[PDB]
Parts: structure tokens; sequence; C-alpha cells
């Protein structure tokens, strides 16, 4: 799933050095990224959707249940008329993106958190270079407003999701020459007030200074496209505690990278639960964030785990790959990681897992293991004391592993809490509701506005009519569409065809044709005795 | 020949109500400092607050279009009396006919969308044109901009002399 955000605003009229504007070399950019994306044989699932900086009822263009048809024809007819409304676009494509969410059981707040569940989706958020309008002034701050939450959206706190990565183009052309070709191999930062929000979701922000460079970046941006398993690494608290080859002393401490969970959808267990302390009565539900704060402490502890244990892939894609390459790769060892932010009851972190890395020292393999595995990996009454230490819901999913052998356990002690499972059926409803009622009338546009709004300076309701562009006058039904210099001739004209007494009349005086004619459309409504048997 | 004097006259103007007038003194004390306008005005000839004098002179005087035009010339461009200007729509300054004389990407932009919004596809279309210009590009190296910005000042400094006495 791909939606480009198009702003088609006023500001994306300005001519390049080649002859067009700003907003035709992005949609030239979008077809040729469409043509590359094309080439590699994944592009059969995909969906694209259309975001322009438009009224809410107007900014989608093509959303849910649209083919290819209709966004090509939405992304032709764009028009850049309108001020620069970045942060309102922002939010409404993010509230598309997350319509049919809380219905499928993707981010169900009650049960861990899933990553196998994943929906990728890719923002391109092609908009001009600067001095954004909210139409009171130029604002540099670029706030996301907060009007109207959708219901059951509280629980995150942030509009974007898990798997939500936001990438910019800001098509900074000159207008004279670009002679601006020094460094080849180099894609720079754009350095604007979307770089910060791209930052934190966790894609780049390409800044396009000559078509080369153009062309570079959208063959960088096709290699970017995976399942979406973004976590949040953290130095503490371990200061630096790499002392095996050499001494340490470094910016591979926020890592922000994503995940390659490729499938064999994904197949997984042993999911991220949360980070609080979940209650057995708790009316309101703690806020989750889109970002799992993880952090990783630079420990031997046996490294070696090997058991019957179901085995996961979840691949990790080289971002911060240099501080593990500077300790040869941490060959046959590991440094465990653990959530912060109260994991138990009373403790400040929790090892459920570790970073080792594979035989061919290629890529970091993020093998993900139980919330305590150190424990029950090595009955005497002692499963039963061991199991209070997790969280209650985290039963769920490690009792179908115990499937494997057995089965001791039973649904007696499996309840999350008594009051988080009241008002959740309600919340899925209305989300429901409102994806139906925003996927219902997104293509509909039904304007309905000419008007010059005759001020005094019949009274106080008069408006003078406006050009319409797609009136299709009838001269032959309507007398008021025939003008005075081509009067009397029509008028013979249209004698001529009402006394003719032909087949099938009309009312047009020359339609030859729509935009499009195809071949195969017109000999399909035809009749043709042959089939070359010779 | 003194343009401390008409300054300081056309501040007493504008304290006792007259624009007009003070829009003559300005632009005199303005075509004494600088030769006609050929050349940049000095910076302490015309002050923030002489421009923002201006605009306010304008303002009140029924030219939104010249106060839009006028909002540039400050060190940092107000773009909240610019919108608050161009909203009008009882305008005396030839709305259309100013547009050459902007140089600014937003002020454009803004007029673009209030055409669109209001259903004027004829200044919609002219607002467009001057925006899709190679002298303006908010990309070029500062050596273009700055020169087209300083012959559009001169442009329309002189044909504000020509309008007024």
């Amino acid at each position: 799933i791909l939606l480009f955000l198009i702003d088609t605003s006023a500001s994306m009229n300005q001519r390049s050095h080649l002859g067009t504007t700003y907003l035709d070399t992005a949609k030239g950019a979008v077809e040729t990224f469409m043509k590359l994306r094309a080439r590699d044989p994944a592009s059969r699932g995909d969906r694209y959707m259309l975001v322009t900086f438009e009224e809410p009822p107007y900014a989608i263009k093509a959303g849910w249940k649209e083919n290819h048809a209709t966004f090509m024809n939405e992304l032709k007819n764009l028009q850049a008329e309108g001020l620069t409304t970045l942060g309102q676009s922002l939010r409404t494509a993010f509230d598309l993106l997350n319509l049919n969410r809380l219905v499928t059981g993707i981010d169900n707040y009650g049960q861990g958190r899933n990553p196998f569940f994943l929906e990728p989706a890719i923002i391109i958020t092609i908009t001009d270079g600067s001095k954004l309008t909210t139409t009171s002034g130029v604002q540099d701050e670029l706030h996301l407003p907060l009007n109207s939450p959708l219901p059951g959206s509280e629980l995150t706190k942030e509009p974007f999701r898990w798997d939500q990565r936001l990438f910019a183009l800001v098509l900074r052309l000159p207008g004279t020459m670009s002679v601006e070709s020094e460094q080849l191999t180099g894609v720079p930062l754009d350095d604007s007030a979307i770089t910060p929000m791209c930052e934190v979701t966790g894609g780049r922000s390409y800044s396009v200074c000559s078509p080369r460079m153009l062309n570079q970046c959208l063959e960088s941006l096709v290699q970017k496209v995976q399942s979406g398993v973004v976590i949040n690494f953290e130095k503490a608290g371990p200061d630096p505690s790499p002392v095996e080859d050499g001494q340490p002393d470094g910016s591979q401490p926020w890592h922000s990278c994503h995940k390659l969970i490729y499938v064999r959808v994904p197949i997984g267990h042993w999911p991220v639960p949360e980070s609080f302390w979940p209650d057995q009565n708790s009316p309101t539900l703690p806020p989750r964030t889109s970002h799992p704060v993880v952090k990783f402490s630079c420990t031997d502890c046996e490294p070696m785990v090997i058991d019957k244990l179901p085995f996961d892939k979840y691949e990790l894609e080289p971002s911060p790959l240099t501080q593990f390459i500077l300790e040869r790769k941490s060959p046959q060892t590991c440094w465990q990681v653990y959530v912060s932010n109260s994991a138990k009851y009373s403790e400040l972190g929790h090892p459920f897992g570790y970073l080792k890395a594979s035989t061919a020292l290629n890529c970091v393999n993020l093998f993900v293991m139980p919330y305590n595995y150190p424990v029950l990996l090595p009955w005497r009454q002692s499963f039963e004391s061991y199991l209070k230490t997790m969280p209650p819901y985290y039963l769920g999913p490690l009792k179908k592993a115990v499937r494997m052998m057995g089965a001791p356990n039973l649904i007696a002690d499996s309840m999350e809490y008594g009051l988080s499972y009241s008002v959740i059926s309600y919340l899925k409803k209305l989300s429901q509701q409102a994806k139906i009622e925003s996927d219902r009338v997104i293509g509909s546009v039904g304007k309905k506005v000419v008007q010059e709004t005759g001020i005094k300076v019949e009274y106080t309701g008069f408006q003078v009519a406006l050009l319409n562009k797609d009136l299709k006058p009838q001269t032959f039904r309507n007398a008021y569409d025939i003008p005075r210099r081509n009067l009397l001739d029509h008028l013979t004209r249209m004698r001529s065809n009402l006394l003719k007494s032909t087949r099938r009349f009309l009312k047009g005086q020359d339609e030859d044709q729509v935009h499009s004619v195809p071949i195969a459309q017109m000999g399909n409504y035809q009749e043709y005795l042959k089939q070359v048997p010779s | 020949n003194n343009h401390s004097w008409l300054i300081i006259q056309a501040d007493i103007y504008f304290a006792t109500n007259q624009y007009s007038a003070a829009l003559h003194y300005y632009l005199q004390a303005g075509a004494v400092c600088s030769d006609f306008f050929n050349k940049a005005v000095p910076p302490d000839v015309y002050t923030d607050q002489v421009i923002k004098r201006m605009i306010k002179c304008c303002s009140l005087l029924n030219c939104h279009t010249q106060v839009a035009i006028l909002c540039q010339f400050l060190r940092e461009i107000d773009y909240k009396t610019a919108f608050k200007s161009l909203q009008e729509q009882n305008s005396h300054d030839a709305m259309d006919s100013y547009y050459d004389y902007i140089w600014d990407v937003t002020i454009l932009e803004y007029l673009t969308y209030l055409h669109h919004k209001r259903g004027e596809t004829d200044k919609r279309q002219i607002a467009i044109k001057a925006i899709g210009q190679t002298e303006l590009n908010a990309s070029n190296p500062e050596e273009v901009l700055q020169l087209a910005a300083q012959r559009r000042k001169k442009k329309f400094l002189q044909a504000m002399a020509k309008l007024y006495f």
C-alpha cells in the first residue's frame, strides 16, 4: 500500500528550468516511480492512494475500493490551486490509513502487540520548499491540528502507527540552469519543517535539485519498501560496555530503523506485550506508543539458546550496524535486550531477547525470545510459581506453543481485565461506521459552487453566474444556446435535421468523440463473419 | 531637496489624518535620497517605521494591492497585514495591474487561493502566470532574486511617484 501525497497548492505553479511547473515534474516522477516499481515482481498486491491539499471532503481523491484506473485519472487532472495546509493533509492521510485497523484486529491494545500483523504504507508528501501558510500568516513549527479525534485514538497518542513511514520530496529545482552537479553519488537532506516529522516516523527526506538527482532519489526510494517493523533502540543503561576488542567512546544509540519481517500473512509468535504494569481492574487504559522504547544491554549471558522453541527470522535493516561491525559483529556472542517503562510489577526492565548476528555476518537476525527465557528453558511445583512474574494476558500466545507438547493450562486464569473488555465493541463499531462514511463520499465531489456574490456596498439574494467548463450546450434542443452570429445557418441546419426523419436522431451539433478512442472498444461492438482458417 | 524635512512633514500630515499628502511627501523624500528610485533607497531614510506608516496610509486609502506590495520592502515581510488587506473587496488601486510588481511566492500563492475561492478565474490565471515566471523561483542562488526584486521595487516606486503629485 502506497499513499502519494501531492499538495497541488498554488505555490506549485512556478516554472522549472526545463519548462514545466513543479506539479508536472511531481506527476512525472510519480509515473516513473510506478514504472520502476512495476519492474519488481511484487507489485501485484499493493494499492495506490492519492491525497491533495484540499478540504476534508475533497482532500482524498482515490482511497479504498479504488482501482488503478480512477487513481491515474484523478492524478492526471490535478490542479495546483490552494494554500499549503500540510498539517491538516497529513492528519487526513493518517486517519485514512487508520480506518480499517480497529476492525480487523491490528493493534487490539488488549492482547500484546503482534508484529506479524502488518499493514505497510509509505507517504511521499511531495510539497514545495518552505513558507507554508494557514490562511492567516506563515508558520514555522508544523504542528498537527487536533480538532476531531477518531473514536479509539487516545490509546496511541500519536497520529502515525507501527508501520507508517514518511519520505519527503521538496523539488528545489532552480529556474535558470540547475548546474549544481558536483557530487555525483550524494543525496543530501532538505533541512525543512518536514524533516523532523519524517525522521520521527523513520524515513528520511530527500532534497531534489536536478533531474539526475531526482532519478537517483527515485531509484534509491524503490529499494526502501518492505514489511514495516520499526523499533527504537537506546544505549541506556550500560555506559557503552562494549569492551570486547577495543575501547568505546557515539551516534549509533537512538536507532529507529525498520525490520524486514518476511513471511514464509506473516508467521511468528512471542510479541512485545506492552510497556506498563496491567492491573486486573483498570477502566482507563494507558496510551501505547507507536515506537516501542526497548533498550539493550551488552552482556554475554549464555548466547547459546538451542531448544524446540518456534523460530523467527525478523530481519533487521542495517542502518546503525557500524557499532556492531567495530566489534567483529560479535562472533558467537550476543547482548540482551529489554523493554523499559515498568515491564513488570516492581522492576526496571526485563530481558526478553537478544540481537545475535548470523553466521554470514550480513545483518542482525533480531532473535525474539519469550518474556523470560533463561528460567523456563532450564515440575516440583515450580512452573506454578514461575507463571506469576509474567503479564497475565501474555499466557495467551505462549500456551499455543505448549500445544506442541501437551495442555496443562486452561481458561481459568485467562482473563486480562474485566473493564478492558467493556467500551471496546462500541469503539470498533464507531470506527467501522466512520470508515464506511469516509469510503462512501470519496469520489463524489458535488461542488455546485458557481456564483459571484454581488454585494450592495431581488435584494440581498442576487448572485451572478460564473463560466462553466463542462456545460455541453444543447444547440438542437435548447434555443438559448444558439448565438447571434451563426443563427440562420444553424436554423437551416436544425430544419434539415428535423425534416430528414432519419434513425437515431440526436440533439448534438457535432460531438466527435471523447479524449480516449480505443480500438478494441470500438471493434467489440461489431460483427465479422470471418475466422482466417488458412 | 531635504529628505529629513520631507519625512517630518509627512509624519506631521499623518498625525493630522492626512494620508494622501503623507504618501506624497514620503515619495518626495524617496526621490530626494535616491535619484527618482533608480538606486536602492538608504536604510536610514526608509526605515521599518516609514514603511509601516506608508502601509497604514495606503490601507485607509482603499489601496490594498499597494499595501501588499509595500509589505515586501520591510526587513521581515509581514504577511498578516498583507493577507488582511488583500481580503478586502473595495480596492481602488487596479488589483489586476499590480501583480507584476510582486516577487514573493507566498503573496502570489495567497492571491491565487483567494481568486480560486471567490470564483475569479480571470485574475487567478494572471496570478498563476505571474508565479510561473523564471525570474522568481524561490530556488535561485540569490544573485538573481535580488536583482529582480530591486527592479520590481524601482518600477513600483516610479509608478507610485507617477500616480501621486
